């Protein structure tokens, strides 16, 4: 059941 | 018992970055090397038995070609190595080879030098073993009589420990330090005989005290805040005698060290609830933080007027 | 394989104790785990018989309420919590006996001098009110005349604790005149006005115990379970 | 948590005849400070020493 | 008002150099000193951490901290005081505040520490009279020697 | 009871029995093992062997001992815990038999589990905190409901007991019977991790009132090892109310 | 200790002198402590130094926590007006003018602040909402005035009030219809744009929602207040003129990020609401918002209460 | 803006379909989890379901009900709009104030306004004088 | 099981005697399991009968266990 | 789908 | 209930402090008083008893004599009824507190002679 969200919003508080 | 059980008084985290030096490099070094190199091999020994090693081998070769030796720096390391060498078998027994470092104990609270007899003093006091203490007894007293105050202060704590742990080695003990404290004028030997009095015999403590009741004021910061912690336990198992001290703790209010009015104002919310007790000890508090300058102190105090809110 | 771990627990669990005592006596049981599995399933009767150790013998002799061997390893561990727990069940099981002996030993006085009244034993009540004195626990020594109907010992404590009005008023409304008047000279006939007495005022006496209870609550011999009967023999 | 239920056997404080001045005698604060800085304080809730 | 322990750390949080003045298992000194590192807030304007049981004090020495282990209801005045000589004592001894230094002059910051402190309680000592109990010069063996 | 920690790591038919009580505490892990050779043989350099999987350091490796015919030790053993992760402790014991040919010389242990809940405390935040710290989270555990039992409340409970997480979502929220529920849980390690779950559940009407709840729990984390340990955790209490 | 709190309450005025320190944390404990200490014998004189120290935060610019440090005593002079009513009439304007502030928290907490003194002090009404349109050009944040729109739209309630609130929505509009003259603007028939033109051009139309609600609300109760029709009928379209144009300004292509489908839903429900003007609409804006208000600080209040006595208990 | 577009078909077209009911929780989960504009969307949408669907009706109801608690002033205002229009259970009501738009034309509308503002009368401005859209 | 199954046979009693690549073990019909002993080599049982584990071993070639 | 990608949408 | 027991305690409604006991839960120290004081109660308590005592330990429960069943194990408690109608018909009035000095100590009465 693991996965990587990769949403617009996890990239941009990444990127935050 | 196991080391990591063991009063440890020492811990020395060196990377060791050479070759652990072997057992048999060691034992030459210590029999056939220089004192320069008897002192590095040394060094080496007592760091790696504080890192666990046992090297049970090596305490004959010290004490046959090390202990001897009457170099100060070799003589300080010997007393690190005697904190942390098993004295004892397995079965808690003395070691037989120990009754020869006895003797090397009592040469050394005979020796010359004043600083070789006090380091041996403050060295006894972590010594466990009654068997090796009973010997040393005579020496030990009469290093309280030393012209030295370096000795008399670390002697006046060998007997303290002593009388602690082993009672029946010295019973009297009590009573030789009031007579020490009576007749001393060092300001460090009276503190330590005080420190003891507290611990062994309050009462002569306090007889002590009570001579002297008036000229507190007068004393030295050490022997000060000494007295204001017989003024706090004395007080705290006989809530009566606090009537006696109170105009003492209040008049040490006003010492010029800090240290001293801070432990004062401690003690008087102790004493007494009366409200011009506590309105005292809460200016004092809020003087002391506000004329000391380290913000750890204003920290401390500041909740130290926060417990005192608490009631 | 040896089958001898898992038979016992079939036996256990298809309640068939004849083997599990026939297996119990006569097949290798290694260890504690059997006994710690004997407890797991309700069976604390059979594991207390194999355990030494007298703090697992204590818990497992309160699982199966038998106060006998329970109060046995109390006795050698002598822990408050021990002799707490054994009160407890031992008064679970009417057996007041064990459960002053367990106040005694915990020193719970208010508890032992409920007990007391409750089983009416009024002349250990009046020695529960003597150690209430002397421990100067005047609520306590207040509580315990309250329970022997003592209105001479309440007037002495309220005189004790400077509650003249009162120790007045209970001397005054009792008919302890010889007190009452001593009392009376106390007061400041200027200042301090004397109280009226209420002719009408009623004896608080506490009822007289009819049948006190010397013995232990009567316990049937419930047949012993198939295992206390079979191993003690 | 400080609201102990009164049990009928617990003292009964008479405030009139308690001295204004008994301040509770606090346990020792520095032995055990000291106790506790040397590990030698079991702790007195979850390690019921019978345990 | 005890003093448990002084110690030299790195800033990486290894301690090279413990001395205790109370009887501690090795267990347990070794545990304090290995907290300490996590403990220790950066960022702040004051040089203590308080925990349950013990308080550290500790000041900056280049790459390293020297640390006093303490009760809670320690002095902080004379701890602080006690922390003031303590860091004044390894410069004494080692030139550069350095872990290779303390460890080549470990013992003779051992022997230092002995001077200030006993039983956890300070002694009145300054830097010029542990100096002076260090180099161990008497004039009697001088002339039981002669 | 010690009895309750007592785990059997070999069986009776071993030439070497072993069990351990196992002690966790905070930040470390005492393991205590009874060995007891159950041959005739001198048992010669009878040795521990543990290995660790997850977050766990052996501290110190446990020294061979000598066991005497039918004779018994007791060989204590230290892990370290460094994160918030289920471990797993294997382990063999290794021995050396004086003269007989024996083909046995290794006796394989039973796995010891170390339990991630001790780790865990509950914790509060506000629904704005929460929804923040959710979008932000990077790692994400979808575990699947499979249970047996039919109530969601029931469920909830039973789902917060076994994580020791605590439930933001307002009882009112929670209430009437609709036979969909979803909730929002906070808790914190004792290493200041973060782990957010949202359970989202329901009654499968189709199937009658006896159905099973069925639904998904997804967990979030800063750290991968948080993720997987409470899904695990959750994965593996579901199973056993199966039973 | 309650033994001692009231003699420490004594000594608030001397704990207060520790916040002549820097730091935020000590600033931080130091309020806490005097807020917990405060009583009706001290609250007049804390409440002066607090204001005091507030005014000093304005004019000592360089410290980096100050703005962190005007939060917590924003916090502090809101607890201290909530336990003492009668402070609340003399800290509202002080704070109020927090509302201008470039720190969006301290005049999001200023704002909450307000608020809840509004629906529990009916005497301050009127102080509030005549402050509160003396600040309102001046507030930069669109969750500020977003805010500051509800509490006019929900408060107002004189018809000069009704009237003033109108003058400012349109003055921070601008000109009317709002298409047509930006056209005329680009066409030559930060340029100082009235705030809420400025927010809506940078494409943010919830704070349009919010108007179109607070219009509804005013334009109904000016219906009640107002016994010409003419003048009625007047209000209400120039109402709906003001949803209608910032509409029209949504789906062009002239802001920066075009109104989403939920804000032009909520929008096109005021207008419907203000086109049928039925009495049950009438009721739910007027009154059921407001007792809704009532009912959450209520249930916060209990619940604060029930936490406090499950901590008790 | 992609989340609230889904919202608004999903309260279209979702009505519509077999199983209505699948849907509701999906748009439920919005209001618990996201930011305001997505929660105004959410609770739109669930009033689409309850206007045009009876049976999800009473449970539309609770949801908006608890929707009413919503902190952000136009989530609240909207969920109490909806809860108070639904609970008078007429079909020309939903029809007119939840399901049905405007049917005029919005430059229309924009122009009649705009000339009714420069010569206001006593009667009041009839959106049946606008042309359709 | 951590380690991969490899063969089991019921025994009379009503247990399955069952093999991984490490050990033999038994699992009851309630659930409880357990190491019998450690396989040297990887074994496949094909008979249990009593105290008597009858295998095969990897080279074809019949084994019995005790 | 359309329901599963709006879970995680940050358009 | 401490003040609650005490007080109807001292009034004689020993009716009262069995009721009390039993809606506590106290039912042991109940089925003390009952025997001591109430006799005719001891049945409808011992019953109550057992089957509290039942959820905790059925064993333990069915080793609880009841009076009904087991007279023998309960001697004098027919006596103690016949005192119990004496006790409520002779001490139904509360005495006047001035007579307190007249009152003998409830330590030397034998009500069971008297």
């Amino acid at each position: 059941g693991l996965v990587q969200r990769r949403t617009e919003a996890s990239r941009n508080a990444a990127d935050k | 018992m196991t080391a990591a059980e063991n009063v440890c008084y020492t811990l020395i985290n060196v990377p060791m970055d050479s070759e652990p030096p072997s057992e048999i490099s060691l034992k030459n070094d210590l029999e056939k090397g220089d004192v320069k190199s008897k002192t590095e091999a040394l060094k080496k020994v007592i760091i790696m038995i504080l890192n666990g090693e046992k090297l049970p081998g090596l305490l004959m070769t010290i004490i046959r070609f090390v202990l001897p030796l009457q170099d100060h720096t070799i003589k300080k390391l010997l007393l690190v190595f005697w904190e942390i060498v098993p004295k004892t078998t397995p079965d808690g027994r003395l070691l037989h080879e120990m009754i020869l470092v006895c003797d090397a104990y009592r040469k050394d609270l005979q020796h010359p030098n004043e600083f070789i007899r006090g380091s041996t003093l403050r060295f006894l006091c972590k010594l466990k073993e009654a068997e090796l203490l009973e010997p040393l007894m005579p020496a030990i007293r009469a290093c309280l009589e030393h012209r030295h105050s370096y000795v008399r202060r670390n002697a006046v704590l060998a007997i303290y420990t002593i009388y602690r742990n082993f009672e029946h080695l010295i019973p009297d003990a009590p009573e030789l330090i009031h007579d020490f404290l009576v007749n001393e004028k060092d300001a460090s030997c009276k503190r330590n005989a005080f420190m003891m009095l507290i611990h062994a015999d309050q009462d002569r403590a306090l007889d002590y005290l009570s001579t002297c009741i008036d000229q507190v004021q007068t004393f030295g910061d050490i022997l000060q805040l000494v007295i204001v912690e017989l003024i706090y336990k004395v007080c705290h198992a006989n809530p009566s005698e606090r009537a006696r001290f109170i105009r003492c703790i209040y008049n040490l209010l006003q010492s010029s060290s800090p240290a001293v009015k801070y432990e004062a104002a401690g003690t008087l919310v102790t004493l007494s609830s009366a409200p011009t007790a506590i309105k005292a000890a809460a200016q004092c508090y809020i003087d002391l933080i506000i004329k000391e300058s380290d913000n750890n102190v204003k920290l401390i105090v500041l909740d130290r007027l926060v417990e005192l809110k608490e009631h | 394989i040896d089958p001898t771990e898992f038979k016992f627990k079939l036996a256990l669990i298809n309640r068939k104790y004849d083997e599990v005592l026939h297996m119990v006596r006569n097949a290798k049981l290694v260890g504690q785990s059997i006994i710690a599995y004997l407890q797991k399933k309700g069976y604390p009767e059979v594991a207390l018989h194999f355990v030494k150790d007298e703090k697992t013998r204590f818990s497992l002799a309160l699982e199966c309420g038998n106060i006998e061997i329970a109060l046995e390893a109390a006795k050698a561990l002598d822990d408050k919590n021990c002799w707490e727990k054994l009160g407890e069940v031992a008064l679970l099981q009417g057996n007041h006996q064990i459960v002053e002996m367990c106040y005694q030993r915990t020193k719970n006085f208010d508890k032992l001098s409920f007990l007391y009244l409750i089983t009416g034993n009024l002349e250990k009540l009046r020695k529960m009110m003597k150690i209430a004195e002397i421990r100067k626990d005047m609520s306590g020594h207040y509580q315990n005349a309250l329970y022997l109907g003592d209105v001479s010992e309440r007037v002495r404590i309220l005189k004790n604790c400077g509650q003249k009005s009162l120790a007045y008023l209970s001397a005054a409304t009792h008919g302890l005149d010889e007190e009452a008047e001593s009392l009376k000279e106390t007061f400041d006939p200027e200042k301090e006005t004397i109280p009226d007495i209420d002719p009408n005022a009623k004896l608080l006496q506490p009822p007289a115990p009819i049948m006190p209870l010397d013995t232990n609550w009567p316990l049937l011999t419930v047949s012993k379970g198939f295992f206390e009967g079979s191993i003690a023999s | 948590k400080r609201n102990v239920t009164v049990q009928p056997d617990d003292p009964i404080s008479f405030m009139q005849l308690t001295a204004k001045n008994e301040m509770n005698c606090k346990e020792d604060q520095f032995q055990l400070s000291l106790l506790a800085a040397m590990g030698n304080t079991q702790r007195k809730e979850a390690a019921d020493p019978l345990a | 008002m005890v003093l448990l322990a002084a110690a030299v750390c790195t800033k990486a949080g290894k301690a090279i150099v413990s001395r205790q003045f109370v009887e501690m298992t090795r267990t347990r000194i070794e545990g304090l000193l290995a907290a300490f590192p996590k403990l220790m807030n950066t960022g702040k304007q004051h040089t203590f951490v308080e925990t349950e049981s013990v308080r550290y004090v500790y000041q900056p020495m280049e790459k390293l901290y020297m640390v006093l282990i303490t009760t809670k209801n320690s002095n902080i005045l004379e701890d602080l005081e006690t922390l003031r000589l303590f860091s004044r004592v390894i410069p004494e001894y080692c030139r550069a505040l350095e872990e290779n230094e303390i460890s080549e002059h470990c013992f003779d910051l051992i022997f230092a520490f002995d001077e200030i402190v006993a039983l956890g309680y300070r002694e009145n000592v300054n830097l010029a009279q542990i100096r002076t109990f260090t180099e161990m010069d008497s004039h009697e063996e001088k002339v039981f020697r002669a | 009871s010690k009895l309750n920690k007592v785990t059997q790591l070999t069986g009776f038919s071993d030439p070497v029995y072993a069990e351990a009580y196992v002690h966790v505490n905070q930040y470390d892990i005492v393991l205590d093992v009874l060995v007891v050779n159950q041959t005739s043989d001198t048992l010669q350099n009878c040795t521990l062997e543990l290995a660790t999987l997850g977050d766990l350091k052996l501290v110190e490796k446990p020294s061979p001992l000598t066991l005497a015919p039918h004779d018994f030790a007791n060989i204590k053993a230290n892990v370290k815990v460094a994160s918030t992760e289920n471990g797993i402790i294997f382990g063999n014991i290794v021995y050396d038999v004086s003269g007989a040919a024996s083909d046995r010389n290794c006796v394989v242990l039973s796995d010891i589990h170390i339990d991630i809940m001790d780790y865990i405390q509950p914790a509060t935040c506000t629904d704005a905190e929460f929804r923040q710290m959710w979008a932000e989270f990077e790692w994400e555990n979808k575990v699947t409901v499979n249970t047996n039992m039919t109530d969601l409340n029931d469920y909830l409970q039973h789902i917060l007991k076994s994580t020791n997480m605590k439930c933001l979502t307002p009882e009112k929220a929670l209430s009437g019977y609709c036979g969909f529920m979803a909730a929002n849980l906070y808790a914190r390690s004792i290493f200041g991790e973060d782990a957010l779950a949202n359970v989202s559940i329901e009654k499968p009407v189709h199937q009658g009132p006896d159905a099973a709840v069925t639904g998904h729990i997804r967990i979030r984390a800063k750290s991968q090892g948080m993720a997987l340990s409470l899904g695990d955790k959750i994965n593996l209490s579901q199973k056993k109310t199966s039973l | 200790h309650p033994a001692h709190e009231r003699v420490l309450q004594d000594l608030v005025m001397d704990i207060l002198r520790v916040l002549s320190t820097p730091d935020l944390e000590v600033r931080k404990k130091t309020l806490q402590l005097a807020l917990d200490l405060v009583s009706s014998r001290n609250v007049e004189e804390l409440v002066i130094v607090l204001k005091k120290e507030v005014i000093k935060t304005n004019n000592v610019s360089e410290h980096e926590d100050t703005d962190k440090y005007r939060q917590l005593l924003v916090r502090t002079l809101h607890s201290c007006s909530v336990r003492f009513p009668d402070m609340a009439a003399n800290v509202i304007p002080v704070l109020m003018e927090f509302l201008s502030d470039s720190n969006e928290a301290a005049a999001a907490d200023v704002l909450e602040f307000v608020r809840e003194a509004i629906q529990r002090f009916d005497n301050l009404r009127m102080l509030i909402v005549e402050k509160m349109l003396e600040v309102f050009h001046a507030i930069k944040s669109v969750k500020i005035y977003r805010g500051a729109l509800w509490i006019l739209g929900e408060y107002c309630s004189t018809k000069e009030d009704i009237q003033s609130v109108m003058t400012e929505v349109r003055r921070s509009l601008g000109e009317i219809p709002i298409v047509e003259s930006e056209i005329k603007k680009e066409a030559g028939e930060e340029e100082d744009r009235p705030p809420l033109r400025g927010f809506l051009l940078d494409g943010d139309f919830f704070v349009a929602a919010s108007l179109a609600t607070t219009l509804t609300k005013i334009a109904l109760r000016y219906v009640a207040l107002v016994q010409e029709k003419k003048k009625q009928n007047s209000f209400v379209a120039e109402a709906m003129l003001l949803m209608a144009t910032i509409l029209h300004l949504g789906k062009s292509s002239l802001p920066k990020k075009p109104i989403t489908d939920d804000d032009v839903d909520r929008i096109s429900l005021c207008l419907k609401v203000l086109s049928e003007c039925s009495p049950l609409m009438n009721d739910i804006f007027n009154k059921e918002c407001r007792q809704s208000l009532s009912q959450m600080l209520s249930a916060k209040l209990e619940e604060e209460k029930l936490s406090q006595k499950k901590e008790s208990e | 803006v992609l989340a609230t577009r889904i919202l608004h078909l999903l309260g279209q077209e979702g009505p519509k379909t077999n199983n209505p009911s699948k849907y509701i929780r999906f748009i439920y989960n919005r209001v618990v989890l996201e930011h305001e504009e997505v929660r105004a969307g959410a609770v739109s949408a669930l009033a689409k379901f309850g206007a045009q669907n009876e049976e999800m009706l009473p449970s539309i109801l609770v949801l908006l009900k608890r929707c009413v608690m919503d902190d952000d002033n136009e989530v609240r205002d909207r969920a109490t709009f909806y809860l108070n229009v639904l609970e008078q259970k007429q079909k020309a009501l939903n029809a007119g104030y939840i399901l049905n738009g405007l049917t005029v034309s919005i430059p229309g509308l924009e122009k009649a306004l705009q000339q009714y503002t420069l010569e206001p009368s006593e009667k009041p401005f009839d959106l049946k004088s606008v042309p359709l859209a | 099981e951590n380690i991969r199954v490899k063969s089991g046979a019921w025994d009379e009693s009503g247990v399955f005697i069952y093999t991984t690549s490490n050990h033999i073990k038994y699992a009851v019909t309630t659930g409880d399991h357990g190491i019998i002993r450690t396989l040297d080599l990887p074994i496949y049982v094909t008979r249990v009968k009593g105290n008597n584990v009858y295998c095969l071993d990897r080279e074809c070639r019949p084994r019995v266990l005790t | 789908h359309l329901c599963e990608f709006i879970e995680d949408c940050e358009f | 209930n401490n003040v609650a027991f005490m007080s109807y305690f001292l009034q004689g409604k020993l009716d009262a402090c069995l009721e009390l006991l039993i809606r506590t839960g106290r039912l042991p120290e109940a089925a003390f008083l009952a025997r001591t004081y109430l006799p005719s109660q001891v049945s409808r308590v011992v019953k109550l008893w057992r089957e509290n005592l039942s959820k905790v330990n059925q064993k333990a429960a069915e080793s609880l004599a009841d009076p009904t069943e087991y007279e023998n194990l309960f001697p004098g408690l027919k006596e103690a009824f016949v005192v119990e109608e004496w006790v409520k018909e002779t001490h139904a009035d509360l005495w006047p507190a001035k007579q307190y000095p007249l009152v003998t100590p409830n330590e030397e009465r034998n009500v069971m002679e008297e």
